Parts: structure tokens; sequence; C-alpha cells
RNA sequence: UUAAGAGUUAAACCUAGCCAACGAUCCAUAAUCGAUAAUGAAAGUUAGAACGAUCACGUUGACUCUGAAAUAUAGUCAAUA
């Protein structure tokens, strides 16, 4: 059974009444005015609890279902507010027990319906220069690095590259004043990234699931034999599984062609094998079908393949 | 001309070579394989026998 | 036919011993196959207990250690034999008194010598009438040689706050039978002969309720 | 004689669905090694020749006097409440033999269905004929051996 | 006769065979296929437009010359317009 149901809000909120033949309103604004608060002459909702950014590395959130709904604060003093019968904003006749006592995995969880959505941990300017020295300047190699600071290791090449360009852009006094305001207000959203803490460091033995293993298969045995990795990777045909992390941790004749002056382009000559090079005949035909390749140019142009 | 010739000739030759060195290796690592898989168990202990009968 | 049969009863082990001529005399190759086997068993997640019985079913269950061929391997100077001998046989006495999981012992017939090591050092040790339980050492210039000294002073119950009734029954070589075997201690349980059929079937059956550890 | 394979089976079917502990099949080469590999791989408690009266308790030599009267005696495990030998069925019938080489083989014990034969479950033992020698699938894969497959038993 | 086998075509002599209910002969229908396209979990099924491969034909039929190779989109004769 199924029917169209229109998106009103699973908690209570006041609905209209009797109104005013030329108001023309629906519930749904009303229930929006109500979570939104008054707007200020400058177009703002200061009473609104998501209205503005937090400041201390503790992300706001949004807890409807904690909350039951109520996202009045006072903007100064943080305290909750309630709607009253008499169209004001005053405290709650009761305080909410929920708000207070909330789980530490909760309050990095964005949406309250997934709870496997959580936020990353924002890495401190520190820490990332700690790394670039380490691993441009002392030479220590991504993987001891990674164990070091608990860091997988592309995450560690990425942050050497872009704090590469960070040098660069502030050796260029590319790094403007509303870019530092709007880094540091970023920065200072999201928890911070510690390197000691056990459960906030990233794993570092993942490696990637191929189809060959997710197949069920079982062997019988004899009831004393031993049966490790090794057999098992011996068994489904593949590397054992700690080879697999060990491996991710870490000719051709060519003839370059005779340019002389005039010439616009030089001729590259690769080796290839006759049965191997060459353009197929009677390949198939994608152009008019809704796989066909599209590809992209060095020059990022898209080019059908 | 000469070169296509003579390279083809060299190639078929060397390819009966290694065919040869195929052969007599992998007639050594199946009967290493096949022996290794003769080698007594202790867990086959635990494995019933009837040799007798 | 193989001195020790193996055989399954649906979670526990059989052990049979399978020298009818010579009444199961117990040899370095018996006591190597039985220790290795244990050794495995003891692994196993399958194996809930082991059983030890003779296929000579009536007259004995184990006449005693092989001591011959150690009396023949002392006439020809080859010590090494007999040392090889005795380090199986009584590494696997110790391996049977220190098992981990119920290990029960048939005792249905004569029980000489290594019978009585193999059957005294587990908590469940069966008499049955037949049972002729002696330790006949002294009268061929040896000693108890299965770790009788250790069990004996512990296990007979009546005379034996000093050993002394374990010094008695050493020394002297008295055959104890039956239901008098069970009474000084000697044997755990009396069982009929006729009833050992059924109760193996019984041991075969019964397993832990639950987490399955035997141990 | 996969006639008499099949009728092995069915008869093993029957009388792990009465539970009778004991149980004949006719005395061949062919019957003897397809017991012994269920006695071996834990689906029989016992295997034993004998007449077609019962087992021998002692040894008896089997000549042509006796021939048409041996039988081989089989016993059957049950726990909890159920047989240890519930279905067993042929693969290769006598009307549609099915010889696999050693690559579709281990496609088999890999999950994949070949030539309409299911692949091999947890629990089963698929039996594979090779120069007159029956043996576990796996057995025959690791020998690198090409075969009859036989029979599944679960 | 042909470079060349063969009742392939022509001539002579013989023998009485050959195919067929696992489908002959006859009739109808159709160009064929793929590392091509569609579809499906797959076995398969469908298409044979496109890309490619092979065949056949160039208004219809037979014959001939040349040629290594042609009953050629040639030539001869006939039919149709
Ligand atoms: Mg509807
Ligand atoms: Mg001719
Ligand atoms: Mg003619
Ligand atoms: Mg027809
Ligand atoms: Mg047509
Ligand atoms: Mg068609
Ligand atoms: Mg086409
Ligand atoms: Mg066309
Ligand atoms: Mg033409
Ligand atoms: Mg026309
Ligand atoms: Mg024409």
């Amino acid at each position: 059974f199924s029917r169209r149901r229109i998106a009103y809000p699973f908690y209570p909120f006041k609905k209209l009444g009797r109104q005013h033949p030329k108001k023309h309103d629906t519930n749904l604004k009303t229930a929006m005015r109500q979570f939104l608060g008054p707007k200020n002459y400058k177009g703002e909702y200061v009473m609104n609890k998501y209205f503005t950014v937090p400041t201390n590395h503790v992300p706001n959130y949004i807890k409807p279902d904690l909350e039951r709904g109520q996202s009045l604060e006072h903007p100064v003093t943080k305290k909750p507010l309630q709607l009253r019968y008499d169209g004001t904003l005053g405290p709650p006749p009761v305080e909410n027990k929920r708000l207070q006592n909330i789980f530490k995995d909760r309050l990095l969880q964005p949406f309250p319906s997934n709870p496997h959505c959580k936020t990353n941990y924002v890495l401190s300017p520190q820490l990332k220069q700690s790394i670039f020295e380490e691993i441009t300047v002392e030479g220590l190699s991504a993987q001891q690095v990674s164990q070091k600071y608990g860091l997988k290791i592309p995450r560690v090449e990425a942050i050497v590259k872009l704090v590469s360009v960070e040098n660069s852009w502030n050796r260029r006094n590319r790094v403007s004043s509303d870019l530092k305001t709007m880094d540091e207000t970023l920065y200072r959203m999201f928890p911070v990234f510690d390197s000691d803490a056990s459960f906030k460091r990233e794993n570092l033995s993942e490696i990637p699931v191929p189809q060959k293993t997710l197949a069920s298969r079982f062997l019988t045995i004899a009831e004393s034999e031993p049966f490790g990795p090794v057999d098992a990777a011996h068994v489904l045909e593949l590397e054992p599984a700690v080879e697999t992390l060990r491996n991710l941790s870490t000719n051709t004749k060519v003839i370059y062609g005779e340019l002389v002056e005039g010439e616009r382009s030089q001729y590259k000559f690769t080796n290839a094998k006759v049965g191997k090079v060459g353009y197929r005949y009677g390949s198939g035909n994608r152009d008019n079908k809704k796989d066909r390749r599209i590809g992209f140019n060095k020059l990022g142009q898209m080019v059908y393949i | 001309l000469i070169e296509a010739f003579r390279k083809e000739e060299a190639r078929l030759l060397h390819k009966h070579e290694y065919l040869q060195k195929r052969t007599k290796e992998l007639e050594k690592a199946k009967e290493l394989e096949l022996e290794k898989l003769n080698k007594e168990k202790s867990s086959d202990l635990t494995i019933m026998t009837l040799d007798k009968m | 036919a193989p001195p020790v049969l193996f055989t399954v009863q649906d979670t526990a082990r059989v052990i049979t011993l399978n020298r009818p001529k010579k009444l199961n005399a117990l040899n370095a190759e018996m006591s190597e196959s039985m220790f290795k086997t244990l050794n495995e068993y003891a692994k196993s997640d399958t194996t809930n207990l082991v059983i030890l019985k003779s296929s000579n079913r009536p007259r004995s269950f184990c006449a005693g250690g092989d001591v011959a061929t150690v009396a023949i391997f002392n006439f020809n100077k080859e010590f090494a034999k007999s040392i090889k001998f005795f380090t199986d046989e009584y590494s696997l006495n110790f391996q049977i008194a220190t098992y981990l999981k119920p290990i029960v012992t048939f005792m249905d017939g004569i029980t000489m010598g290594g019978g009585v090591g193999l059957s005294i050092h587990t908590p469940f040790r069966i008499a049955t009438e037949n049972t002729k339980w002696a330790m006949p050492e002294m009268d061929i210039g040896f000693f108890p040689d299965v770790g009788s000294t250790f069990a004996l002073p512990r296990i007979v119950t009546l005379a034996n706050s000093n050993s002394q009734m374990a010094l008695y029954l050493c020394l002297t070589g008295e055959v104890v039978t039956g239901a008098d075997a069970y009474m000084l201690g000697l044997a755990s349980h009396y069982v009929s002969s006729e009833n050992l059929d059924a109760l193996q079937k019984r041991l075969g059956e019964i397993s832990p309720p639950f987490n399955n550890d035997p141990q | 004689s996969l006639v008499k394979l099949a009728n092995t089976c069915a008869h093993l079917q029957n009388c792990s669905k009465v539970r009778v502990a004991l149980t004949s099949i006719p005395y061949t080469k062919l019957q003897l090694q397809f017991a012994y590999n269920l006695y071996q791989q834990g689906f029989l408690s016992s295997l034993q020749k004998g007449s077609t009266m019962g087992p021998d308790k002692d040894f008896v030599e089997v000549t042509p006097d006796n021939i048409s009267t041996r039988r081989l005696w089989v016993g059957l495990k049950y726990r909890d409440n159920k047989p240890v030998l519930s279905s067993c069925k042929l693969i290769s019938k006598p009307n549609s033999r099915i010889h696999l080489p050693m690559e579709d083989m281990k496609k088999l014990c890999s999950g994949v269905t070949i030539r309409n034969i299911k692949p091999l479950q947890p629990g089963e033992l698929i039996l594979v004929r090779a120069h007159n020698n029956i043996m576990d699938i796996n057995e025959a894969i690791s020998k690198k051996l090409d075969g009859e497959v036989l029979c599944r038993v679960k």
C-alpha cells in the first residue's frame, strides 16, 4: 500500500488554525518558519542552532530526533528555546535529557538516518608540515611516516603534494585574506586528527577484496591438519594476503626521428609485433550505442574513442 | 631479406630449445609436487584406514 | 594386521590393542603410533574423548610390556633399542596422564605391566568381572616401570596412608581381580563386560552441552 | 558398472531413511573403492567383507566357489537425530557419462556449473574415477588428473 | 579432353548396383557468416541494416574468343523494353 505523503515534519509543530481568506499559507511553510525562527532585517536567522558555524572543532550536525525538532537557541547564551502559546520564544518548561549525554560517535555523524557516514579528521598545519619535512627533507619512506602518524600512504602523498602547492602559493603571496579566513573557519569546524589516539588513527592493514575470494569455498580435510593463510592462498590461486599489503605499501625499442629546420613535428616509432599491433578489422561499432566510449585529450577535450 | 630469413631460422631453433627446456622443467616441478604430497603428514594418523582389507 | 587399530564412534576415538596371540604386549611401534595419534587427537576439535580397549576382549587388555625383546636387545648389547622402547612407553604414559580430554580405559581382562600404565593414569578406568590386575615386575628382576610408584601411593583407597598398600601390591605382585580392583581404587568404575558395548556407544554420543569445550 | 553404483546409492539412501545401523552392498572392486572412500571421508562407521548372511568375523578368502555369496557390509552413521549420509546420487549416469578435464574439475570445485552439474557444496563429497581408481575430486585436482565425475554424497 | 583426379563432359564395353523412417526423392522458403548487433544469469535465441569475411549477380538465357584465371557488366545469337 502506498499513497502520496506530503513530507510533514515527524515532530509536533503548531499547525494553521482559521486563516484570513488572503493568507494563502501551507502547514509546511509554517513548520519551516518555526524551524528557522524570526528573520532579521539583515536576512539572518540568529535564533536557529545551525545558522552559525562552530569554532571548537566539534561539528554542529543536525539532531532533529534528540531535540524533538526544537532548533531554536538564544544566540549569545546558547540556551534552548521554545515557542509559547502566545507567539513568543522562551525557555522550555522542562529540560531535555537527550541533548547533554550524546554519544561521542553521534557528534561526528552528519545525517541522523545514516550511522555509517562519519566526517573525517582535519590535519593540523603543524602535522602537515611535519609530514612534508619528513618525506621531503629527511627522506623517510612513506611507509614509516604512515606507521608513525597512523595515516594511509596515499593520504600521506596527497599531503606532501598539497603542502608543496601551499608553499608555492605562499611564496607568491597568492593566499589572500579571504582565503586565510575561509581556511581557518573551515579548520575550526572539524575535529582535529590526533596521532596518538588508537581509535582516531586510520587502519593501516586494508587490502581490496578481489572477486576471486568473495565466493565462499570450503574444504573437508583430516580433523587435525593445520590450514593457515598460506594454504588458503594456494587453494584460491592467489598471493597470500600479507604480500598484498607488502606490495601495496611500496624493454621496448623506440626510434626518435630526424628533425630538420622548418619541420613542425617529430616522429617517434615504437617497436611492435605483427598480430598484436593495429586497428582490427570488423571491430564493434558503439558510436550509435548507449555505451559509446568517451575519453579526454591531453588538453582536456572530450573526444570519441 | 637475408636478415629476415636467418632471424626466422634462429627463432625457430630457439623455440625448439626453449620448449625442450620447458618440458624438462615441468617434468621436474610436477614430480617434486607429487612427491611432496607423499611426505607422511602427522595429521594422516587421524584418517581411518583399513590397509589390510 | 596393524598392532593398534584406530576407529571412530561419532565423537570418540577408539584405540584397540591388536596383538591377540601375545596378549596385547606393548611395543615401541605400538607406543609410538599411540603417542603420535593421541598428539593428533589433542588438536582435533571434532574429538571429545578417547577410548582404550583390546580386540582380545575377554582374556587380556594389555598383558604387560613386551620386555622379552628388551631382554634380547641387551643380550645382543643393542642398548639403544631398549632406550627407545622405554622412551616411547614412558612418554606415552606421560601423555595419557596429562591428557586434557577424557580417556576411558576398558580393563576387560588381564591388566599387567604396561597395561596398568595405560589404564592407571586416566580418571576413567573400568574394571569388569574378567579384570585380572597385577604388577609382576619383582620376579623378572625389574621395577614398577609405568609410573605405578607415582599413581598407587595416591589412588589406592584402603591402608595407603603411607603408601604401604601400594608397596604391598608392588612388591608381592598379587593378582587383584574384578571388583577387588574397583574397591581398592585401582579401577574407578566397575562395569560388566556385556555392557561395555553399550557404554562405548554412549561415550561416542555425549558432547559438551554448548561452547564445545571437551577439556 | 554404473548401474550397480546407482543401485548402491539408492540403497544407501533407503537405509538412511529407516536408520538401519548396518547394511550390505555388492562385492566388487568399484563397490569396495566407493565404500572405502566413504569410510575414509567419515560417511561410514565401518566397512567389512562378508557373506549374504552377515559380515565376516574372521578372514574368509574369496574364491569362485563363494564369489556369488560375497557382500560388503557398511555401517551407517547418525548424529543429533540426523543421518550423516543423507543424499547419495550419481553425476555420470549410465546413459550420460561425464568425463571432465582437470580445469573443468577445478571450475566445478570453485562454484561453476559445468555440463549442468551443480557445483560442489560446503559439506559434499564428489568422487571421480581415474584409471579404475575412485578418489575425491579435490585429490584428483591436486594430482592433476582428468577423470569421470562419478557421484555426489552429502 | 584438362596443368590436374572423378560418370565432369563425350564414346565404348561390362557388373547391378546407389540413396532412403537417424528422412531419401520431391516441394517450398532463404544469400551465408564473425573477435558484428540485440537479448538473457547462462545455455542459447534473434538479426545478417551498419563494420568486416565469403559467395552470387550487374535486364533474361546459352555459347565463344582472349586470358594464368571469364560462360566476363566483353563478343555472338536470341528474348524483353
Ligand atoms: Mg499506487
Ligand atoms: Mg574417367
Ligand atoms: Mg558413356
Ligand atoms: Mg525430406
Ligand atoms: Mg531470394
Ligand atoms: Mg537465418
Ligand atoms: Mg552487411
Ligand atoms: Mg547496404
Ligand atoms: Mg556474370
Ligand atoms: Mg536496372
Ligand atoms: Mg546473366
